[PDB]
RNA sequence: ACGGGGAAUCAGGGUUCGAUUCCGGAGAGGGAGCCUGAGAAACGGCUACCACAUCCAAGGAAGGCAGCAGGCGCGCAAAUUACCCACUCCCGACCCGGGGAGGUAGUGACGAAAAAUAACAAUACAGGACUCUUUCGAGGCCCUGUAAUUGGAAUGAGUCCACUUUAAAUCCUUUAACGAGGAUCCAUUGGAGGGCAAGUCUGGUGCCAGCAGCCGCGGUAAUUCCAGCUCCAAUAGCGUAUAU
């Protein structure tokens, strides 16, 4: 069940060089395709103004209505939704803001009820968004 | 949406806005280190 | 191009398993007895500990009589015995591993201030050196990581200008006695 | 990239003018004098650090300048002259002359030697030349084409010259039964006699080497250097006579002498 | 007094015609007594002049003890002018530098390029 | 994807990374050609062409910051248009001039080593080895949890003169004059359902707000949300995002 020989390492080599593709946890991470599709450029944030507020429901076991945004990137000029991670932290958010925009907390995937949303929002015009909440900043008005 | 978005922050600003009290300063330091082995192995 | 030697490393190694209810319990029972600061205080001892084994090992696996492991070791037994941490003929490069963490504890600075005397608590000790008290043999030193060797065991005492020691006295002292000439008369 | 190189920096330097790493970035180029950069020993190394004698560069720069230094017996008056093998060296001022021969580690350590041993030196040849006119002519260590020479000069071969001019004296042969110390490779600064030369028709002539105190290793022909005959060196060796220790046995010479001188 | 001068590692650059040393301070606590006293200290015992001793980086030890410095003793005043660099001269003060600045200095011949040729043209502007 | 010396991770194998200060290669916006010179197909050298461009009397002239500082644009994201040639060596007709190569400064929580925020005592409570009573009663050498600075000693943070450091100053180091009573000199970042250390505590909210990496909590007694109190993790660091 195996080629074990002594004059075969490289059979050994061009199999292992051949079924690693199907180990999806490598063919994303080393085809051009995989990343291409992400909206971000594989960067860790990145910035983008805001074009409307929406709020989206939640699955079928639990019910309620998270608030969301739809942030446009200025990178690439995609558009995606962005989650706003706090307690009622969507009296900041407003139209064309610039608000800084994080992965949501599991590498490229939902996270609970919120369906088919990535992305979270950490700052708002340049201030943290932990920051307006325990109010040691402030947003100028 | 269907209504939504009207409401945000519903309970974050009706809980009552209580006091907190600034009576010890408890540093950290070192000292904490000997108090906190002083609390289980004393007894 | 520039002369900046850029060479360091860490000397702490974090635990694999954060919470376990057992290292945590433990490791103040060594914190405590010893009058450390944080676990880095305790981490640094399991990594020096661990290296001098990592390195041990690596010469018990090489058979005896042998050019490199017959030097090295030896040159590696030195330095415990020098340290204060294994009894002299009590060498043979397998105690070593049998050696625990408390014995690199036990001897430094801080510690050994309590057991000579000098200090009423183990805690007391550490703050002593850390005001500048304590002179070993020579210099006044306040660093209570200092690890003592056997010649300077028995020749720690107190300094010549501490207000502990031959000089004058503090600026407590200094100020009451001003403070109290009007407090008195 | 585009032509020669004037720069050389830091341990990047040959090993053996045992440097820091911390004095900034650049390392004293020799000036491409009689030897290679990895067998010499620049002048003004030899003046700050191996001496001792200055501080930097321009107490260096001052003393080289004076017209004190003297090397092979005419005056150099360049910062960073390469020095090498078997070269005197000799300082008027106060009275000390140099010889400058490789350690049992290779560190070209400091040697003083007698102003008898001042006079000559020892150099190896590299090729009997019959040139131009039926002229035989030789080429050593250093560059020095003599014009002339005993004709039984054949190659690998010692002679001595006067540091006045040249004019060879007292030669050796190379052979199988003579001192020979070897000089460049890892092996280098030992001292033992020859006893074997194995040949390789194509290909670098490995020549064995017994040493006086049992002991015995090998190198290629380039690395051997003949100084002396039979078992005689014509020159005094320094502490340990070039006899190459281990270093557990140098760590008992290290550990009996403390506490002894200070 | 109490500053108690000690001497290691000397040698006597004849070369060079001058002393060098280690000067090793015991000071039983004070301000690591300055380059003058030193100075005048290290004479009487070596039986010459304070004119030439010259002394140069004193770093102290911890704890308020042994402070450690360099120091070199020439033979004739102009000696000294010839084999101590310049700056070490005048950090007791004997000869000021040329120093006006750089850039200034810079500047100044860059733009002596513009005009280069002529004396007049050169000398004349700046 | 500049290669290599190397780097992170690890029981034995390995997997990932290497622009990055050392060695070697290519280049000065894209290409091509060439003079001087031993050594350039050099661009802080010339010649054209192309794109972008700066003065103009409209006739013409000049340039290449992927050098050190700077600003623009780009972005998740990267320093002050500061000092000099003293150590580093290099260049030159030369112990003597020049060096934004380099050093020195400033910014600097990328990161790494040591190390403050309390120590002591009598106080009155509090335990049990000790003390004596089978037993109650006791008085004492101790460990401490808490509360009064009750009370005298020790100190570094900070100011500030002088010395020391160094071309010139800067910080550490050394001796000054001051400089601790609880908010003085006020410690955080994340949690308390399970994994996973720690509240079946109180007020509010009522499948709402929201929390939650995952299993899951929220419809009147919420151990999970929002807060208060008490405790827990790491401690000048600690969570979040992504690559590994």
């Amino acid at each position: 069940g195996k080629c074990r020989g002594l004059r075969t390492a490289r059979k050994l080599r061009s199999h292992r060089r051949d079924q690693k593709w199907h180990d999806k946890q490598y063919k994303k991470a080393h085809l051009g395709t995989a990343l291409k599709a992400n909206p971000f450029g594989g960067a860790s944030h990145a910035k983008g103004i805001v074009l409307e507020k929406v709020g989206v429901e939640a699955k079928q076991p639990n019910s309620a209505i998270r608030k969301c945004v739809r942030v446009q990137l200025i990178k690439n000029g995609k558009k995606i939704t962005a989650f706003v991670p706090n307690d009622g932290c969507l009296n900041f958010i407003e139209e064309n803001d610039e608000v800084l925009v994080a992965g949501f907390g599991r590498k490229g995937h939902a996270v609970g009820d919120i369906p088919g949303v990535r992305f979270k929002v950490v700052k708002v015009a340049n201030v943290s968004l932990l920051a307006l909440y325990k109010g040691k900043k402030e947003r100028p008005r | 949406v269907h209504g939504s978005l009207a409401r945000a922050g519903k309970v974050r600003g009706q809980t009552p806005k209580v006091a907190k009290q600034e009576k010890k300063k408890k540093k950290t330091g070192r000292a904490k280190r000997r108090m906190q082995y002083n609390r289980r192995f004393v007894n | 191009p520039v002369a900046r030697s850029w060479v360091c490393r860490k000397t702490y190694v974090t635990p694999r398993r954060p919470f376990e209810k057992s290292r945590l319990d433990q490791e103040l029972k060594l914190i405590g007895e010893y009058g450390l600061r944080n676990k880095r205080e305790v981490w640094r001892v399991k990594f020096t500990l661990a290296k001098i084994r990592k390195a041990a090992r690596e010469l018990l696996t090489l058979d005896e009589k042998d050019p490199r492991r017959l030097f090295e070791g030896n040159a590696l037994l030195r330095r415990l015995v020098r340290i204060g941490v294994l009894d002299e003929g009590k060498m043979k490069l397998d105690y070593i591993l049998g050696l625990k963490i408390e014995d690199f504890l036990e001897r430094r600075l801080q510690t050994q201030v309590f057991k000579l005397g000098l200090a009423k608590s183990i805690h007391h000790a550490r703050v002593l050196i850390r005001q500048r008290h304590i002179r070993v043999r020579k210099q006044v030193v306040n660093i209570p990581s200092f690890i003592v060797r056997l010649d300077s065991q028995k020749h720690i005492d107190f300094s010549l200008r501490s207000p502990y020691g031959g000089g004058r006295p503090g600026r407590v002292k200094r100020k009451n006695a001003k403070k109290g000439q009007g407090g008195a008369g | 990239a585009r032509g020669p190189k004037k720069h050389l920096k830091r341990v990047a330097a040959p090993k053996h003018w045992m440097l820091d790493k911390l004095t900034s970035v650049f390392a004293p180029r020799p000036s491409t004098g009689p030897h290679k950069l990895r067998e010499c020993l620049p002048l003004i190394i030899f003046l700050r650090n191996k001496l001792k004698y200055a501080l930097t560069g321009d107490e260096v720069k001052k003393i080289c300048m004076q017209r004190f230094i003297k090397i092979d017996g005419k005056v150099r008056a360049d910062i960073t002259y390469p020095a090498g093998f078997m070269d005197v060296i000799s300082i008027d001022k106060t009275g000390e002359n140099f010889r400058l021969i490789y350690d049992t580690k290779g560190r070209f350590a400091v040697h003083r030697i007698t102003p008898e041993e001042a006079k000559y030196k020892l150099c190896k040849v590299r090729k009997i030349f019959v040139g131009t006119k039926g002229i035989p002519h030789l080429v050593t260590h250093d560059a020095r084409t003599i014009r002339y020479p005993d004709p039984l000069i054949k190659m690998n071969d010692t002679i001595q010259i006067d540091l006045e001019t040249g004019k060879i004296t007292d030669f050796i042969k190379f052979d199988t039964g003579n001192l020979c110390m070897v000089t460049g490779g890892a092996n280098l600064g030992r001292i033992g006699v020859i006893t074997n030369r194995e040949r390789h028709p194509g290909s670098f002539d490995v020549v064995h080497v017994k040493d006086a105190n049992g002991n015995s290793f090998a190198t290629r022909l380039s690395n051997i250097f003949v100084i002396g005959k039979g078992n005689k060196p014509w020159i005094s060796l320094p502490r340990g006579k070039g006899i190459r220790l281990t270093i557990a046995e140098e760590r008992d010479k290290r550990l009996a002498a403390k506490q002894s001188s200070g | 007094d109490t500053v108690t001068i000690r001497t290691r590692k000397f040698m006597t650059n004849r070369l060079l015609q001058r002393k060098q040393m280690v000067i090793d301070v015991l000071h039983p606590g004070k301000a690591t007594v300055p380059k003058t006293e030193i100075r005048e200290k290290l004479a009487k015992m070596y039986k010459t002049t304070p004119d030439v001793i010259f002394v140069f980086g004193f770093r102290t030890h911890f704890g308020g003890g042994k402070t450690t410095g360099f120091g070199m003793i020439y033979d004739s005043l102009d000696y000294a002018k010839k084999n101590e660099p310049k700056h070490r001269l005048a950090r007791h003060g004997l000869y000021e530098k040329k120093k006006t600045s750089r850039k200034q200095r810079k500047e100044r011949k860059n733009r002596m390029k513009k005009v280069r040729g002529t004396a007049k043209a050169n000398v004349g502007a700046g």
